[PDB]
RNA sequence: AGAACCUUACCUGGUCUUGACAUCCACGGAAGUUUUCAGAGAUGAGAAUGUGCCUUCGGGAACCGUGAGACAGGUGCUGCAU
RNA sequence: GGCCGGGAACUCAAAGGAGACUGCCAGUGAUAAACUGGAGGAAGGUGGGGAUGACGUCAAGUCAUCAUGGCCCUUACGACC
RNA sequence: AUGUUUCUUCUUUUUUUUUUUGGUGAGAGG
């Protein structure tokens, strides 16, 4: 039911601590007995986390597995980049700008496409 | 940015059976420096909120005077309301001069060369509608080559 | 002459008394002798270790003092030495034992007392106020407290007029007895006069 | 739609589904649109004139049918035809909704 | 929310001036205690005698004197200094 | 002599609440608001009353509740009877 | 019907935490 009412979050950039570093994936301790991973692939290329590190980035898939890990979370993905720009951008929080394309290599360079519908406003 | 110069303070107020309560008409002025000028008018209760109101306006009051090298392009007549100002050329005189509490307005659009002389009444509200106006009805001179005559480049020689 | 206390009238019914003890009219006197020159002799020392409520409960034959700050670490200060220090000037004062209740608070900047000496412990060399205010109002405002409007008195601005403003945002009950609102005041004494303060924070209701 | 009752007195909610109905009547369907739209259709400018007024300044194209009685002054798209009728505006209805099966894909 | 002394800050007269009260400095007196008085009372003039605890036991906190004091005291004014 | 038993009915004693809202009926009125009659009830329209004194005016009073800038007395305007 | 004189102002800069199960007696192995 907590992962219910935060639906958001399931989607959004949840915020956990590392609890444990492994050589293919990072464990992250989000509260209430919910363990979140970041997978290799998921990580950015010049990150370096220690265990009690705090690390944001996207819930995109939660999976009812009877083992393993439920939370998937990323920093690589493009997902990652639209959200900090919802947070960062009230515009596009309140629907007035609207994100159409993201591109990105991460870690290195990223591209957004943005549009708006209120010519008062330059998007950029 | 939006290349901020703030110019006006003084007290207004409102004379009620309390009191006579201190409003502040403050004004200033927002642009790029390259083409895009347009101003926001603000009042407040105090003076830092005034300065913030005024911004809002100002983002959406910018209006485009097509900046020929960076100056204007014709003598044209800022006459509004208290004030008949000319907007005299000088094709690089290379002075930055003009009207008490236009000066300021004139560092915002960018220019380094003109000449000016708020003939009338020396008010500074008529002049930002005024230092606006006598620059919106300003054309550069392919525009004025877009509709007269049907030749462009006979009035460019 | 305006402005009663939401204090006074809502003591008990949705906030808890600054003093809960019996006494009969006989020993009414003793035992208001020792609150307030102690209380005196408290706001003394610890007015830099930014304390928010004094409630003193002494039942009969013994005496305790809560006392509500958020920095203890300068109350008890060392090995908790200084704590006794507090008790050993207060024992053979009043005759009779007095614990000492340090219950502290995990907000500190959510109080009507420390918003009330905050500008006043800056008082003293001359700031523009307002900005002084508004720090606190903003800090005080995001941090969940509904409801604000603050007050400083004096001859604010080296003034020699009487000047009093306030600064509102929020909810603030006087005409509501249900709802949750504080209010406190202390004062600056210097080489130009008494600059005074007073504030009503908005917490709550049931 | 399950509780709005059971957290303060009865005579108090039925002022809320007054709050309810005459802002569920007057802010529509439109709770879920973006906020600040592309253009915005008008059928008459004769009290309708300050929604021209203020979908001028933001720069957004806005339609217009226009009347005997009123103005261009201000409007983008003048068309022509009378105001008072039933299926007619249907049938300006029924023609833009040929235009937004369309204006979907 | 109560003018016989008091309250009382006003007046007459008689008085001490580091002082009714506070903290500190040197030293003394221990502290304590009843009573005879010049006198309106104030204050000041006296006689009998006493001495709990800690003892780092070359003496100290609780009380007063005499002397220098920093100050102390202000119902003396300014509510248009707050 | 409720004085001596008895009683938990009952006045009184004191607590947490139940009790009221134009809820219902009809006329009128713009299907609204709303006034006021009909009903039962302990009470009928904020049931009677108190407490709470908005922004502010009198730059209204107080330095003699207390605080406190300057001022002066500081062998006195301070102190005692 | 009458109601002195000289007297009142105006807003953009200040703000560290945090805590230092032993003995005795006998026997035996090397």
């Amino acid at each position: 039911m907590v992962v219910d009412q935060f639906r958001e979050h399931e989607g959004e950039i949840i915020t956990g601590v590392v609890k444990k570093v492994n050589r293919d994936n990072i464990s992250l301790d989000l509260g209430n007995n919910a363990e979140a991973v970041i997978l290799r692939e998921d990580m950015l290329p010049r990150e370096n986390f220690r265990p009690g590190d705090r690390v944001r980035g996207v819930l995109y898939s939660v999976r009812p597995e009877a083992r393993g890990a439920q939370l998937f979370v990323t920093r690589s993905k493009p997902e990652m980049l639209i959200e900090l720009f919802r947070i960062e951008v009230p515009e596009i929080g309140e629907e007035v700008i609207e994100i159409k394309a993201a591109a990105r290599d991460p870690g290195s360079r990223a591209k957004i496409a943005v549009k708006t519908n209120d010519k008062r406003i330059d998007p950029v | 940015e939006l290349q901020e110069k703030l110019i006006a303070v003084n007290r207004v107020s409102k004379t009620v059976k309390g009191g006579r309560i201190f409003s502040f008409t403050a004004l200033t002025v927002v642009g790029d420096g390259n083409g895009r000028v347009g101003f926001g008018y603000g009042k407040a209760r105090e003076v830092p909120a005034a300065i913030q109101k005024a911004m809002e306006k100002a983002r959406r009051n910018m209006i485009n005077v097509a900046l020929n090298n960076g100056t204007l392009q014709h003598p044209v007549k800022g006459v509004h309301t208290g004030s008949r100002v000319f907007m005299q050329p000088a094709s690089e005189g290379t002075g930055i001069i003009a009207g008490g509490a236009m000066r300021a307005v004139l560092e915002v659009a960018g220019v380094h060369n003109v000449l000016a002389k708020a003939y009338g009444s020396t008010n500074p509200i008529n002049v930002v509608r005024a230092t606006i106006d006598g620059l919106e009805n300003m054309n550069s001179p392919e525009m004025v080559a877009a509709k007269r005559g049907k030749s462009v480049e006979e009035i460019l020689g | 002459g305006q402005k009663v206390h939401p204090n006074g009238i809502r003591l008990g019914i949705v906030k808890p008394w600054n003093s809960t003890w019996f006494a009969n009219t006989k020993e009414f006197a003793d035992n208001l002798d020792s609150d307030f020159k102690v209380r005196q002799y408290l706001t003394k020392e610890l007015a830099k270790a930014s304390v928010s409520r004094i409630v003193i409960e002494r039942p009969a034959k013994s005496i305790r003092v809560t006392i509500h700050t958020a920095r203890p670490g300068i109350v008890i200060g060392k090995k908790g030495e200084d704590v006794e220090k507090l008790r050993k000037v207060v024992a053979d004062i009043a005759g009779v034992p007095a614990q000492i209740n340090i219950a502290e608070v995990r907000k500190p900047e959510l109080d009507a007392k420390l918003v009330a000496d905050s500008i006043t412990s800056q008082l003293e060399r001359r700031v523009m106020f307002r900005r002084a205010m508004k720090r606190a109002v903003q800090n005080a405002m995001r941090l969940g407290a509904k409801g604000i409007k603050v007050e400083v008195s004096g001859r604010l601005g080296g003034a020699e007029i009487a000047r009093t403003e306030w600064y509102r945002e929020g909810r603030v009950p006087l005409h509501t007895l249900r709802a949750d609102i504080d209010y406190n005041t202390s004062e600056a004494h210097t080489t130009y006069g008494v600059i005074g303060v007073k504030v009503w924070i908005f917490k709550g209701e049931i | 739609q399950d509780g709005t009752f059971d957290k303060l007195t009865k005579k108090e909610a039925l002022m809320r589904t007054r709050e309810l109905e005459k802002l569920e009547n007057s802010l529509g369907g439109i709770k879920d649109m973006g906020g600040l739209p592309d253009a915005l259709f008008v059928i008459d400018a004769d009290h309708e004139h300050i929604a021209i007024k203020e979908a001028n300044n933001l720069g957004i194209p806005v339609f217009a049918i226009v009347d005997t009685n009123s103005d261009p002054d201000g409007v983008d798209f003048v068309i022509p035809g009378n105001d008072d009728a039933i299926r007619a505006v249907t049938l300006y209805l029924g023609a833009v909704a040929a235009t937004v099966r369309e204006g979907r894909s």
